[PDB]
Formats: C-alpha cells, structure tokens, sequence
C-alpha cells in the first residue's frame, strides 16, 4: 500500500506579545508521530506516537537544532511578508509550511512537497516536477526569482528523494504494528423523527482508519447529495475516525434510500438500510 | 482571508451510563489560528481539559481536538463553548448522544 | 525527518 509522510509547520506573529509562535507537527498517514512547539514548557522535537520513544537522544537533538533554525527562518520571513505587503507592524499574520512525501507500494516517490502559504492563502509552492515554482501572487514572484537563481529546487528534491522516503520507511518500520493496519468502517443508518411529512436518516460510519472514507445516499439507484448534510470526518482520539451523513425522507419511503459504504477495508462497498 | 470553525462534539465511544468515556470537541476549518475552546458540564468550564497539536489541512486551514474523559450519566448536560475572530459571540454546541 | 528551509522569501 501507498504511505505518506507529512510536516505541517506554522508561525504566527504576535506584535506586542512578544516572539511569534511556532509549532512543527509530524504525521505518518493519519498518525501523528511528533511534535515542536515552542510554546511548551521546555521546547523540543519530541514523540507524540509510543512507537517513536526508542529513538535516541541523537535523533531529538539534531530534530531540535533543525526545528529551531526553521523558527529563526519563519520570524525572518515574516517580517519580509510585512514589508512586500507594505503592512502594518502592529497585526499578527501566519505563515505556513507543508512539506514531505508520498509514496506507492514499491515504496518509491509518487509525489514530493514543499508549500508556503501567508495568511492562509497559497503563497509559493513545489511544482510536481520538483525542478519548477508555483507562485501565487506578485509578491511570491519576487520569491519565485530568489529561490531560482539559489537552486533550491535542487536542494529539496534531494531531501524529498533520499532522506525523505528512507526515514518514512523506517518510521513504517518502528510503527509496522500500528502503522499498517486497516480498520474497515462499521456504519449504520439510524432513524430520527422530524416533521410529519418527513424523517431524518442518518448514516453512520465509526472506528475506521485510514480518515479516508466515502459516504453517500441514493434514491432508487442515482444520487444525493445537494441537500444531504455530510460533516467533516473526525478523530475518535483512539486512532481511529468517524463520519455521518444524514438525508431528510419523506415518511414511509425509508426502504426506498440507501446508504453507501466505500473505505479501503471494504472488499466490496457496503449498502444500508434502515 | 478568515474561515469560521465547523464545531462536532461527541463521545469516543458510543456513550452507555456509567462507563468511562471521552468527550471530544473537535474544531476545524478555521482561519486565523486563534481560538477558544472549552468543554462544559451543565455550563461550567471542565479544567481537565487536553488537545491536540495544531495541524491544518490542503486548504491550510486549521483543526483541532479537545477532549476530557468523562463518565456519562442521564442528567449531566456537556456542551463545546468556541470563540473566534469569526464569531461575534461564543458558539455553544451541546452533547447530543445520537446527532 | 524535518529538513530546513534555507533562507526567506
């Protein structure tokens, strides 16, 4: 099977408050595995996963010395941010990194990434060919030129093909008890009343992982999905997440919708029923 | 430029009388980063109280979990109480055992 | 792994 290995980076400025956040979160797929956060009580790269709390007192110092440096960096280009936007000192603004890599079965990379966004909006990022710039506005223009003339691309396509994807085996290595798994949905449909022309059905899917899953409704065989209301998929906190979906029927025609199930731990989809 | 939080709150497990459990609220979609969480027992701030790393999403934009461990009853009412930049006064979304 | 970023926008 494919497997990612994912950093979400963000730093957020707080004039008046003093130096700006800055907080690093690992994830192997949807396994969050570590942590900086310069907010804690003794800021350092640390496990946030039990099967990361064997590596040794090397791997979190060199960890530490490169999330630090990445938070020196971040300060820089904010300040830089403020001064092509020609904004104020006196607001706070985020700025954000993902970076990492994808990979298929035979554990080569499909796809590598370095993105920045300011504000929550794209910024700069990695074209798929590793070798080429996204720019978004005429600000990250200016950056797209920098980074160019610097090689950088360079630079992180060797991360993204070497370091990248050796670690994000041995991280599958460390985790193969927890990491490799697939815990396939158990869904339901569960009836509420409503009106006293209509019905609520909601369809439930629970325990599963990967966060992957897709659920839909249908009426005789086509689709629903404009007035359907699908929630956002959620964490449990075990491990494992949770989604619903929920159609408003009109009484008596129950039997008449179904419910439908697609998740990589199901061989064939599911199909409910109330 | 700002992204108001979707807010769920529910149990971990499905939620029996008397057995241990965990109550979530779980955040998401929201922009900028600053945001207030807490997680009340028949209205009353639960001091108990972790969450999760700050993470966002494709669209950068961010989520995040509380949760307290809790031993649900047929009296005692939870709630999620959030504030953000995006709400012009604290959203309060109860428990609800089955939606 | 966490790698760095080398410099500003």
């Amino acid at each position: 099977g494919p497997h990612s290995l994912r950093y979400f980076v963000t730093a957020v400025s707080r004039p008046g408050l003093g130096e700006p956040r800055f907080i690093a979160v690992g994830y192997v797929d949807d396994t969050q595995f570590v942590r900086f956060d310069s907010d804690a009580d003794n800021p350092r790269f640390e496990p946030r996963a039990p099967w990361m709390e064997q590596e040794g007192p090397e791997y979190w110092e060199e960890q530490t010395q490169r999330a630090k440096s990445d938070e020196q960096w971040f300060r820089v280009s904010l300040r830089t941010a403020q001064r092509y936007y020609n904004q104020s000192k006196g607001g706070s603004h985020t700025f954000q990194r993902m970076f990492g890599c994808d990979v298929g079965s035979d554990w080569r990379l499909l796809r590598g990434y370095h993105q920045f966004a300011y504000d929550g909006r794209d910024y700069i990022a990695l074209n798929e060919d590793l070798k080429t710039w996204t720019a978004a506005d005429t600000a990250a223009l200016i950056t797209r030129r920098k980074w160019e003339q610097a090689g950088d691309a360079e630079y992180y396509r060797a991360y993204l093909e070497g370091e990248c994807v050796e670690w994000l085996r041995r991280y599958l290595e460390l985790g193969n008890e927890t990491l490799l798994r697939t815990d396939s949905p158990k869904a339901h449909v569960t009836y509420h009343p409503r009106s006293q022309v209509d019905v609520t059905l909601r369809c439930w899917a629970l325990g599963f992982y990967p966060a992957d899953i897709t659920l839909t409704w249908q009426l005789n065989g086509e689709d629903l999905t404009q007035d359907m209301e699908l929630v956002e998929t959620r964490p449990a906190g075990d491990g494992t997440f949770q989604k619903w979906a929920a159609v408003v029927v009109p009484l008596g025609k129950e039997q008449n919708y179904t419910c439908h199930v697609h998740h990589k731990g199901l061989p064939e989809p599911l199909t409910l029923r109330w | 430029i700002q992204r108001t939080p979707k807010i769920q709150v529910y149990s971990r497990h499905p939620a029996e009388n008397g057995k241990s459990n965990f109550l979530n609220c779980y955040v998401s979609g929201f922009h900028p980063s600053d945001i207030e969480v807490d997680l009340l027992k028949n209205g009353e701030r639960i001091e108990k109280v972790e969450h999760s790393d700050l993470s966002f999403s494709k669209d950068w934009s961010f989520y995040l979990l509380y949760y307290t461990e809790f031993t649900p009853t047929e009296k005692d009412e939870y709630a999620c109480r959030v504030n953000h930049v995006t709400l012009s006064q604290p959203k309060i979304v109860k428990w609800d055992r089955d939606m | 792994y966490y790698s760095i970023i080398p410099h500003s926008i």
